[PDB]
């Protein structure tokens, strides 16, 4: 409602290199907030794109952001009669970028890793990785969980159980408020989807440079299945927390699959053990139920509620014809220990091939009124096609069926304005909350202040 | 005695006109002034009224273009006519209704084409080996149908990019069975093989040449190429005027939009043709998968008739698509194609055995009503699409358009077309809503309060200003 579209500000970074993919803000030590933006496509020291991370100041004029460097070379290791390698050409380094405390997280989930004996080798595929920094004090760790040391033909003969090896571990990314890194990996035990946890503090004093094979003894890996539904189900395409089942004292997962079951999506949440506690199914298939979730409480019981973006469902019209243009749906958590019944609301977009959907950020309260609310991206929506992010506002039966604000893209064609978001943060501390939304494909990110109510 | 056409109490021809279909104006000098003159054209004549100055459009409907029925698609240089009449003109008065019939016919002996878009993923690895002489089987099948057959040949596999290609050592790259004991293709997205011709035998021996790569994830490529076989025209060799069948075989899960993230790409499928000279799909590494909504839109838009030939193991699955994509076909392949010919004349058949009426363009105050005759002169009231059809037969439907008050423009047109269909009914509508007498009229006439006024069809109306 009360964001200002007038008075905008801009970061940019360099051309091609897809700056604004993914974004958050950043407290430092003194609680100065910043804003982290990744660019999965910069190009290294070799001229050769590896993805890098920018750190922006606040500055109401917006401008050039300074790097948070990271080490980009090739590693080699001759261990144990082995020979580990990584390979960080194209990792996309800024795919996924998070921030908890004083720490960044910067994820390549594209980086490639291949293990050497002799004329065997494990195979060159890409594991992933993440880069975590803490910026004040220059301390760097990594952590790539599916890093193996076994065998092409062990897995053959095992059956490709338990194969890690194409996990692509950083394509999303959540920290719980205890500090604990969630890394979502689709492409786990071969392309079913897994999830791998392990506390922040753990990752970095278990880190020295140089071993590329080490143990994470606190880690916590989720499990291969041999249910044909988990199938190329992508579990893992995103995640984020909250508490579902009324324990305070235990973390809830939400993950998306949204090719689950042929294709049908789904969204499951699950205890930190990974045991499943609810499962919230596709209503069509191929529209990629489970490409966003949000996780926050818009109608103010103090119970989170469930938001999925379904970017690529087709909405029923006239003369049996159907149009692609995204829908969102709504799940508000039942009073005590009860499901997650159907949908509370279905938010459907309007533009066709619009993609509304394809993000979702919570807002925290923009108009002050008591509810929190949201923000639902278009990447190719609005009446141009150039993208629009649209405003709903939560209300004590949940949110509002129709926005309260819409933002316009002030990107030209192909912007991609809105495929990245993030708001529920005061950066120039007036009281307000505020959004940032990402435009990688112009490589630039638009921070939108919220004012007092007109 | 007094009906709604004098009780209204209007005030000028177009005023009188407007009130209900049967009203009439009388125009003439010579009438009393305590008699209407907006009332049944019968009351006019009885008050002896001049029959030139009565105003009285009647709503009609004439034929301009009238071909007939075409007995055989063959010959011709499409000079076919599978839809008659192909032009009428429409005439209605304000809120007033007019009927009009069209004819369709599923001609017999109408050219066909079709594409054989095969999967030559590793599971494909004995299905080649069961299609080498499909070429010269399929063309004595569809001789009975078609006098005109022209069969091209595509195949696919998936992105050639991790992890859906395997990537070391070097030697996988030229020879991805190169752990195993046998040599196979380098993985390549899509490549056009043989272009849509009536050389059956040049199938044959180009598919005798085609060998299979291998890929690392079960589900394939293969929506990529159903979108490059659709929206390049030139390179498959579509026909205009000609069935066109874009056979789909596979025995795996698909690729959608949105998996290509996997593989680092984000961009969005255009819906453009990137076929080169190469005739290799050169977007396959930079441009993600299509979207069933979008598939949908090309396909309706080149007139191609997608056909699922899959393994029972997902028959389910593609049937489910099939009702996401309208007009689509599916079919049970045997796990070596062996069946892949029946399959298809059965395909052609239930392709040909359905008409369904299509409006483009229609007006917003018109609204139009259906009424079917399917099999045997059985009417079927509120319907716009038959079923059950075998080519030769035909069909005919009455139509009943009703216009609602008056519209600005006077002279609209919209189109009837059945669903893959390439001949069409025009209707040529015109809104009779003035009167002739207007274009006779007089301005600042002396008759009416000193020249403040205008003289039109017998009365004096106010002028412009007032
Ligand atoms: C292609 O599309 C078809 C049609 O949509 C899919 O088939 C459906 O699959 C779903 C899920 O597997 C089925 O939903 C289940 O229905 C069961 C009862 O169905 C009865 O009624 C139908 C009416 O036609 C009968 O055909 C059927 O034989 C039964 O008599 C319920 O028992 C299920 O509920 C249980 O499981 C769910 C979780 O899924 C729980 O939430 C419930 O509490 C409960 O425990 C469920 O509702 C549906 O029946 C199927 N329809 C048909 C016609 O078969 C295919 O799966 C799909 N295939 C692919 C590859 O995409
Ligand atoms: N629980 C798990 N961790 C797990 C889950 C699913 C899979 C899987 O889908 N495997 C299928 C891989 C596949 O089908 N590859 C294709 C690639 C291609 O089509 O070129 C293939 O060659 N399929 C062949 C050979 C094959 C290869 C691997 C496994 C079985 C069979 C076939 O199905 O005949 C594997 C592991
Ligand atoms: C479609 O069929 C309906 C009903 O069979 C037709 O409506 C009838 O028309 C006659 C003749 O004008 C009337 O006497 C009846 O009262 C109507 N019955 C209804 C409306 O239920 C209708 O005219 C047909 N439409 C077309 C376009 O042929
Ligand atoms: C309208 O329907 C009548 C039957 O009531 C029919 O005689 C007439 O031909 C139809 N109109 C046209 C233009 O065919
Ligand atoms: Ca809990
Ligand atoms: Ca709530
Ligand atoms: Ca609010
Ligand atoms: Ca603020
Ligand atoms: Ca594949
Ligand atoms: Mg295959």
């Amino acid at each position: 409602l009360n964001l200002d579209p007038v008075q905008l500000t801009f970061y940019a970074g360099p051309n091609g290199s897809q700056f604004g993919f993914s974004l958050d803000f950043h407290k430092d030590s003194h609680g100065r907030v910043a804003i982290v933006v990744g660019a999965p496509r910069t190009l290294g020291p070799s001229q050769e794109e590896t993805g890098g991370v920018f750190l922006c100041p606040w500055r109401a004029e917006g401008g050039q952001c300074p790097s948070l460097l990271f080490d980009l070379r090739d590693e080699t290791r001759n261990v144990g009669s082995q020979t580990l390698q990584t390979f960080k050409a194209r990792q996309g380094l800024g795919a996924s970028v998070v921030s908890w405390s004083d720490v960044i997280v910067a994820c390549a989930p594209w980086q490639h890793w291949n293990v050497l004996e002799k004329t065997e080798e494990a195979e060159k595929t890409p594991v992933g990785s993440c880069f975590l920094a803490q910026p004040e004090s220059g301390r760097r760790a990594e952590y790539s969980p599916c890093r193996g040391n076994t065998l092409s033909r062990i897995y053959v003969e095992n059956d490709f159980s338990w194969d890690k090896r194409y996990c692509e571990a950083g394509f999303s990314s959540v920290v719980t408020q205890a500090g604990e890194l969630v890394l979502g990996a689709p492409g786990g035990y071969y392309f079913l989807g897994l999830l791998a946890q392990a506390p922040v503090a753990d990752i970095f004093s278990s880190y020295r440079p140089g071993i590329l094979l080490w143990h994470v003894s606190s880690q916590s890996l989720s499990f291969d299945s041999s249910n044909p539904e988990y199938f190329d189900g992508y579990w893992g395409y995103s995640v984020a927390v909250g508490e579902f089942d009324g324990d305070l004292n235990t973390t809830e997962y939400v993950v998306g699959a949204p090719t689950w079951s042929w294709t049908l999506g789904a969204v499951e949440i699950l205890d930190s053990y990974y045991q499943r506690l609810h499962r919230l199914r596709g209503e069509q298939m191929a529209s990629y139920f489970g490409h966003s979730v949000a996780v926050t409480d818009v109608n103010g019981d103090g119970r989170h509620d469930l938001l999925v973006g379904a970017p690529l469902y087709m909405e029923s019209r006239a003369d049996r014809k159907l149009a692609e243009v995204g829908r969102v749906y709504l799940f508000l958590q039942p009073r005590g220990p009860h499901a997650l019944g159907a949908p509370s609301l279905l938010l459907t977009g309007t533009q066709l091939y619009g993609r509304f959907g394809s993000a979702i950020a919570p807002l925290g309260d923009l108009d002050r009124d008591g509810y929190n609310d949201i923000a639902v991206a278009a990447p190719y929506g609005g009446p141009s096609g150039r993208g629009q992010v649209l405003v709903f506002l939560g209300q004590s039966e949940g949110l509002r069926s129709r926005p309260s604000q819409v933002l316009d893209s002030p990107f030209p064609t192909g912007s991609a304005f809105g495929f990245s978001l993030r708001g529920a943060v005061d950066i120039d501390d007036n009281g307000y909350p505020d959004l940032i939304v990402g435009a990688y494909g112009a490589n630039q990110v638009a921070v939108y202040r919220a004012q007092p109510v007109v | 005695g007094p009906n709604i056409c004098t009780t209204r109490g209007v005030s000028s021809c177009q005023q009188c006109l407007a009130v209900s279909p049967m009203c009439a104006w009388c125009s003439d000098e010579a009438l009393p002034l305590g008699s209407p003159r907006c009332d049944l054209k019968e009351n006019l004549l009885k008050d002896n009224c001049a029959p030139e100055s009565i105003e009285f459009p009647v709503s009609e409907a004439r034929v301009l273009e009238d071909r007939p029925l075409s007995d055989k698609g063959s010959g011709d240089s499409s000079q076919v006519t599978q839809v008659s009449p192909q032009r009428i003109a429409l005439r209605l008065r304000p809120d007033d209704s007019k009927n009009f019939s069209i004819q369709v016919r599923q001609v017999e002996d109408y050219p066909v084409d079709i594409y054989y878009l095969m999967d030559l993923s590793y599971s494909m690895k004995d299905d080649l080996w069961s299609i080498q002489n499909l070429g010269t089987k399929l063309a004595t099948q569809m001789r009975k149908l078609t006098s005109n057959l022209r069969i091209g040949f595509g195949a696919f596999v998936d992105k050639p990019v991790s992890p859906y290609m395997y990537i070391s050592p070097p030697e996988a790259l030229e020879n991805p069975c190169y752990d195993m004991k046998t040599t196979c293709l380098p993985m390549f997205g899509y490549k056009h093989v043989l272009t849509l011709t009536d050389q059956v035998t040049r199938f044959n021996e180009e598919v005798k040449k085609q060998s299979v790569s291998r890929n690392r994830d079960a589900p394939e490529g293969g929506f990529d190429a159903i979108m490059q076989a659709t929206v390049c025209d030139e390179k498959i060799g579509w026909r205009n005027d000609a069935s066109h069948l874009l056979v789909f075989t596979t025995d795996a899960k698909t690729h959608i939009a949105l998996d290509g993230r996997l593989a680092g790409i984000v961009q969005p499928n255009d819906g453009q043709c990137h076929v080169g000279s190469d005739n290799h799909y050169s977007a396959s590494t930079t441009m993600d998968y299509p979207s069933l909504g979008l598939m949908t839109e090309k396909l309706s838009q080149k007139n191609i008739n997608l056909i699922f030939a899959v393994t029972e193991n997902v028959v389910n699955l593609y049937q489910n698509y099939s009702e996401l994509i309208p007009g689509t076909t599916v079919g049970v392949l045997s796990m070596d194609s062996s069946n892949v010919l029946q399959l298809i004349v059965d395909a052609y058949g239930k392709i040909r055995s359905k008409v369904e009426l299509e409006v483009r363009d229609l007006p917003e105050e018109l609204s139009l009503s259906f009424n079917a005759t399917c099999l045997n002169n059985e009417v079927i009231p509120g319907l716009k699409s038959c079923m059950g059809l075998k080519i030769g037969d035909t069909v005919s439907f009455s139509i009943e358009a009703k216009v609602r008050g008056c519209p600005q423009e006077k002279e609209k047109s919209f189109t009837i077309k059945p669903v893959g269909f390439k001949d069409s009914l025009i209707v040529q509508v015109t809104f009779d809503c003035d009167c002739a007498c207007q274009a006779q009229a007089e301005p600042n006439s002396h008759r009416c309060n000193n020249g403040n006024g205008t003289f039109e069809c017998g009365v004096c109306r106010c002028g412009p200003g007032w």
